[PDB]
């Protein structure tokens, strides 16, 4: 199996240098091509460039003099560097394997052909937001259960920046009936989401329901227990 | 810029992307599920990798003067997503930007009753001199709702924060409505309500202090 | 004045353009307002003159130019030459005859066989095959200034194509006259080429060298090399196929060295529209563009070889 | 062809044009057709 995982800062100041890393598991980084793809909110994906061993590396002409790619054969991962970042670079950066192909239309010998690239195995992707504002830690508040034989239960992540926030229940021991809603950008410039779980009312237990809230840009991990 | 294609279930869907062909092409197609990462569907005009059914076919890159076409036979609700294409023309430079995507709409979903849930402010937040009402809206189709808060029988003008609808690998759209109040405001009125207007119906759930 | 640019394609820097997208002014039917129309000329047809790149027709500084009518064709048809009354044409019917000397078996005819006037260089196309062994004819073999006409016994299959779906733009330079320009190209930008079966060419060349040793010593080394240089009509295989005038690189046919004892050979072919054949000055013909991909299959029935003076004669 | 009315000669978009010489006349004169010897 081929698993790809992206990881970065999440928040980068203007006119700075963005640094990203694609942790690869299941294959070696030397026997494959590696490409990076970013995509702004509500726009089409933009190819950043591909990197390969033996010096075979090309970049995007529009971002030619700002981007830098590399391959760590010792740590088995893919890196990315973008100097002089702006608000236009705010997007979702993906890491995907790349297989090459050769389209022949002419007589081959007269170089009447061209090589095309295509990504088959993508990664989960990382979120990168460019803003001159500081990072703020979220404040988790428990949502008490209230009402058929069924009952509702959830948590609340209030005032944080920037996106996103990963929320799990009982360290991942509850994936049935979980619905995490997208956050809302308030006028203050802080996001706020919520996540509820549909559970049977029969929970005298105490069947301890602990939601796990994680915020990478602030390195914040808060474990909150919800009780009626 | 955005385009839409609606096709009845079980029928055939057709998708157009990129400019007209000028030379021999090698069109690469991609599918992007909402909230997920783009996945490979068809590379080299009409060559599908492992895991992709033969229902998905693309126009050959040997026809000069035609646009790239993605044909989807036996359209199902799972095929409802965005589709991008990467044009590789022998007359055009390397495109570092995918073509404008096309949204596939699977008709006859058809209707879905919204599941609203209203939560009162937490005891921990009230100690921080803050209060916030939460109205969770899910499992509703189509994604177009309007939320109006109520103080007893009087409507609430300000303090209302509502998210925009967003489907998640289903007919289920998501929407959250927040109402920022003060600890004094909460204990004031008798009860608050969360009236959600979807399509033609309006569901109302209330909440009372203790 | 032609404001030309590169044809629509995608690099490399080694593609050297070749095809030019020229835009220029033109006289309409009326003698007032002009006409801003564009055409597509080959690099061999144009030449720059000193803002963007401005060119001109390669013949404008040499002679006048007239366009060949699209009604007529340059397809070589058999022509029998006959002698009037009181005259006769004698025909030598021996299988071995170098064109000079007494003929044992002589016959008379009124009209010669159908001889197609195929205008070509280096490679003799669609000619009469020789009998038995391939023949070697020369006015003076000892003289390296005299050409050596070769005649084949078994024909060498040659295939030439024009992989470019051209478009004929008919701009009107009235009243009456009309110029046929070259429109945009439908499909891929490819260059003309000629294929020669490697197997056939190897046997034919080896069959000729065995005849060359009968005149240059039994145990000698025969080496083949490409042209020395000069005009394009001399250094390349000039011929006509489908109305176009090809100019092919023959460095792949004469690249060998013969001692005393499975695919096709592709040849780079250029195409010129403005020509001046028969070393004629004053009359330049502009060959009109041809729609669609052109294909032609011909017979290589002979060669026109020349020998060097560097000698070292009794050796190679 | 499309300020006042501007025109053109009706043949300018069809073919070239040459003026008939005023010296010659288009008056039909009797012409006897004859056959050569042996005919
Ligand atoms: C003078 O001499 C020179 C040199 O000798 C000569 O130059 C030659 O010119 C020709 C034409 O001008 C040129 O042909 C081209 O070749 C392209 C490559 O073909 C070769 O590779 C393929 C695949 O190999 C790859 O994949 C292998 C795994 O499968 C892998 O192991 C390889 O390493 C490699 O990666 C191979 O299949 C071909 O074999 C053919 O030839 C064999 C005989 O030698 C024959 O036995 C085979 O069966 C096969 O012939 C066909 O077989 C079936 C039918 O039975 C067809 O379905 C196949 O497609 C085969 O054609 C070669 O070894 C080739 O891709 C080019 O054809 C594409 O491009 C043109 C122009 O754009 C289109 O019009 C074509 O329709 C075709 O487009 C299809 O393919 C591309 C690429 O895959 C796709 O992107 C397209 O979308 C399209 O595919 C779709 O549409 C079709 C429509 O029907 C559909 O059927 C498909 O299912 C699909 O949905 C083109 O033919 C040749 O390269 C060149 N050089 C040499 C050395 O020959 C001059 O011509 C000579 N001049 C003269 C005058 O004589
Ligand atoms: C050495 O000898 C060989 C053998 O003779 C010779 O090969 C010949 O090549 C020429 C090309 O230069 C061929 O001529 C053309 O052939 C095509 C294809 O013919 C097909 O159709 C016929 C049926 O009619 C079939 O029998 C045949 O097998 C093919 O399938 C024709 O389409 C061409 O026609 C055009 O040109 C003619 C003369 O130029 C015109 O009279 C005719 O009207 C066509 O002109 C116009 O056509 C269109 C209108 O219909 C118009 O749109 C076009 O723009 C164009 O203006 C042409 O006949 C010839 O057939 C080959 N010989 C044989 C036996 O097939 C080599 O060329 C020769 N080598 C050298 C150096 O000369
Ligand atoms: C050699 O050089 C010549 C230039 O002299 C080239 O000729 C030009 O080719 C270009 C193609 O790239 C032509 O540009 C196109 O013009 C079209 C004409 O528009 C018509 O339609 C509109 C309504 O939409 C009318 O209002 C108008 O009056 C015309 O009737 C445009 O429609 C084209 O737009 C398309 O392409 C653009 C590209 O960005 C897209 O964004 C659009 O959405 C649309 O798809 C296009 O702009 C140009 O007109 C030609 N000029 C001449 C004088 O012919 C040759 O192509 C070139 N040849 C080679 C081989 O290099
Ligand atoms: C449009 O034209 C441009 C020409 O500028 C072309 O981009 C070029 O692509 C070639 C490869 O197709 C690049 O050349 C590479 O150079 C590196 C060294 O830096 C080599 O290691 C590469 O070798 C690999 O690729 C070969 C391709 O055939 C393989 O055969 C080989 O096995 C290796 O895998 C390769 O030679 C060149 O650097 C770029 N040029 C630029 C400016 O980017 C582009 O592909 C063309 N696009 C289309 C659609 O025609
Ligand atoms: C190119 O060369 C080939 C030779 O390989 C030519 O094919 C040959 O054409 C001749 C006619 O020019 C054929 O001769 C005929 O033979 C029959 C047999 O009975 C006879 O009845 C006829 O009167 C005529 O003499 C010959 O058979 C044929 N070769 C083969 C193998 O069929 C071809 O015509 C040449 N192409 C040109 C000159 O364009
Ligand atoms: C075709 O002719 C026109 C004239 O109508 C040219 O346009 C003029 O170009 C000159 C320089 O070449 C400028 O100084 C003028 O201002 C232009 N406009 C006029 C005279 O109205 C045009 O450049 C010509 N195109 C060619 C030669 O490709
Ligand atoms: C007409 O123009 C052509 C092309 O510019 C001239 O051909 C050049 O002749 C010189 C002779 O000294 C060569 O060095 C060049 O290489 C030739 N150019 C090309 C493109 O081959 C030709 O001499 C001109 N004729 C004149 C001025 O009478
Ligand atoms: C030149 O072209 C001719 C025909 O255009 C080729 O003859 C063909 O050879 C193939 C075998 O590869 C046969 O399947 C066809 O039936 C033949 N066609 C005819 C009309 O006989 C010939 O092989 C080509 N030669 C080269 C060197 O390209
Ligand atoms: C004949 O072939 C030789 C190669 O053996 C050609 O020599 C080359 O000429 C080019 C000039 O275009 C030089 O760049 C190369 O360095 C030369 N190669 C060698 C090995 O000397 C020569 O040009 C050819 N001549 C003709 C008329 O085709
Ligand atoms: C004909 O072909 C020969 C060889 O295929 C060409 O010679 C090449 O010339 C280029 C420079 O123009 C050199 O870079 C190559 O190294 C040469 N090839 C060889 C094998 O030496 C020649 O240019 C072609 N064209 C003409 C007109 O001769
Ligand atoms: C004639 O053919 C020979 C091959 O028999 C060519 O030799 C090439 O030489 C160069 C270096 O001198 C090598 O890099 C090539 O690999 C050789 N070719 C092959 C096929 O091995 C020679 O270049 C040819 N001459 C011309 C003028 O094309
Ligand atoms: C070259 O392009 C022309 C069009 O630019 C092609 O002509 C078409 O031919 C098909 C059938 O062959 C007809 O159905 C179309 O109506 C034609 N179009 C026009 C505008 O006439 C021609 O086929 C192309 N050449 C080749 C070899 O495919
Ligand atoms: C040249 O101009 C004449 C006159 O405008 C054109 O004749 C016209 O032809 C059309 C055919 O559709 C008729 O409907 C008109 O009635 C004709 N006009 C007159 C005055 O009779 C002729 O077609 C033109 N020739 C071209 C453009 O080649
Ligand atoms: C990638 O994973 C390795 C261990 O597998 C870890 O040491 C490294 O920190 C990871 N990369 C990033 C950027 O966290
Ligand atoms: C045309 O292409 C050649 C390729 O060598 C390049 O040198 C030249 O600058 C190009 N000219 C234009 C106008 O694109
Ligand atoms: C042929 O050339 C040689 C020397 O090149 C000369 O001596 C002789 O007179 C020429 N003519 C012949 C042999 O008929
Ligand atoms: C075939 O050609 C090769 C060179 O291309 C040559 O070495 C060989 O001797 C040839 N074979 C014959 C039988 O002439
Ligand atoms: C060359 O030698 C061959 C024998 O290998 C012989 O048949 C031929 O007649 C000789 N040619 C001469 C002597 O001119």
């Amino acid at each position: 199996q081929v698993h790809l995982q992206e990881s970065g800062p999440g928040l980068v100041k203007p006119s700075e240098t963005l640094s990203l890393t694609c942790n690869v598991s299941g294959t070696l980084v030397r026997d494959n091509y590696w490409s990076w793809i970013r995509q702004p909110l509500g726009k089409q994906p933009e190819w950043i460039g591909y990197v390969h061993d033996s010096g075979d590396t090309n970049y995007n002409p529009s971002l030619k003099s700002r981007v830098h790619l590399s391959l760590d054969k010792s740590k088995n991962l893919v890196s990315l560097r973008l100097t002089g970042v702006t608000a236009a670079d705010s997007a979702i950066y993906y890491c995907a394997t790349t297989k090459h192909g050769r389209r022949i239309y002419g007589v081959v010998a007269f170089k009447e052909w061209f090589t095309y690239f295509y990504m088959d195995v993508w990664g989960k992707g990382t979120s990168v937001t460019v803003s001159s504002a500081s990072t703020k830690g979220p404040s988790v508040f428990p949502l008490a259960p209230s009402s058929g034989g069924t009952a509702a239960l959830g948590c609340l992540v209030k005032d944080y920046f920037p996106e996103p926030v990963t929320v799990s229940w009982n360290s991942g021991a509850l994936t049935s009936g979980v619905h995490t809603f997208p956050a809302v950008l308030q006028s203050s410039g802080l996001y706020s989401l919520s996540s509820v779980v549909t559970v049977p009312s029969s929970s005298l237990g105490t069947q301890t329901y602990i939601c796990n809230v994680n915020h990478k840009p602030s390195n914040t991990k808060v474990d909150k227990r919800v009780e009626p | 810029a955005p385009t839409f294609v609606s096709v009845a279930p079980g029928q055939t869907a057709r998708i157009t992307c990129g400019e007209e062909s000028l030379g021999s092409r090698s069109v690469i197609w991609y599918q992007q599920r909402p909230g997920q990462a783009p996945s490979l569907i068809i590379y080299n005009n009409n060559d599908r990798p492992s895991g992709i059914p033969d229902r998905f076919s693309g126009s050959p890159g040997s026809t000069f003067g035609t646009t790239a076409t993605l044909t989807i036979t036996s359209v199902e609700a799972g095929d409802e997503a965005d589709y991008y294409c990467h044009i590789w023309d022998s007359r055009r430079p390397t495109n570092w930007v995918f073509g404008e995507g096309t949204t596939l709409i699977v008709l006859s979903q058809p209707k879905a009753a919204p599941s609203v849930t209203l939560f009162p402010p937490s005891s921990e937040e009230l100690q921080a001199n803050k209060a916030t009402l939460v109205c969770l809206i899910s499992d509703f189709y189509p994604g177009a709702v309007t939320v109006a808060w109520k103080a007893d029988s009087s409507p609430v003008k300000a303090g209302v924060e509502t998210t925009t609808p967003s489907k998640q690998s289903n007919n289920k759209y998501a929407a959250s409505s927040y109402l920022s109040l003060t600890p004094e405001q909460w204990k004031s009125h008798k009860s608050y309500s969360c009236q959600v207007t979807h399509e033609g119906s309006t569901v109302e759930k209330t909440v009372a202090p203790t | 004045t032609l404001q030309c640019t590169n044809v629509t394609n995608n690099i490399t820097d080694d593609m050297r353009g070749e095809l030019k997208n020229c835009s220029f002014n033109m006289t309409t039917e009326l003698r007032d307002k002009k006409q801003k129309v564009y055409s597509l000329f080959y690099r061999l047809d144009v030449v720059q003159i000193n803002s963007n790149k401005e060119y001109r027709l390669i013949n404008c500084n040499t002679s006048a130019i007239t366009q060949a009518c699209p009604k007529v064709s340059f397809e070589p048809i058999p022509i029998h030459y006959c002698a009037p009354a009181g005259f006769a044409i004698l025909k030598c019917k021996d299988k071995k005859f170098n064109g000079t000397g007494p003929c044992p078996s002589v016959s008379t005819v009124q009209c010669t066989h159908g001889i197609k006037p195929v205008v070509s260089t280096q490679l003799l196309l669609n000619g009469s095959l020789a009998e038995e062994e391939v023949m070697i004819r020369s006015e003076n073999i000892t003289n390296n200034a005299k050409n050596i006409l070769v005649q084949f016994n078994t024909p060498v299959q040659i295939n030439c194509t024009r992989p470019n779906n051209n478009t004929r733009k008919s701009i009107r330079i009235g009243p009456g006259q009309a110029f046929y320009a070259t429109g945009d190209i439908i499909g891929d930008i490819r260059q003309a080429h000629c294929n020669v079966s490697k197997a056939t060419w190897n046997e034919t060349l080896g069959k000729v060298v065995k005849q060359l040793r009968k005149h240059f010593g039994n145990n000698t080394i025969i080496r083949f090399a490409n042209s020395s240089g000069g005009d394009l009509e001399v250094t390349t295989h000039s011929f006509n196929c489908g109305g176009e005038f090809f100019y092919c690189n023959t460095s792949g046919l004469f690249n060998s060295t013969w001692i005393s004892n499975n695919d096709s050979i592709t040849l780079p072919c250029r195409i010129k529209q403005i020509i001046n054949m028969w070393q004629r000055i004053g009359q330049a013909m502009y060959a009109p563009p041809i729609q669609g991909v052109i294909r032609c299959v011909s017979n290589i029935t002979g060669l026109i070889l020349t020998r060097d003076g560097g000698s070292t004669n009794s050796t190679t």
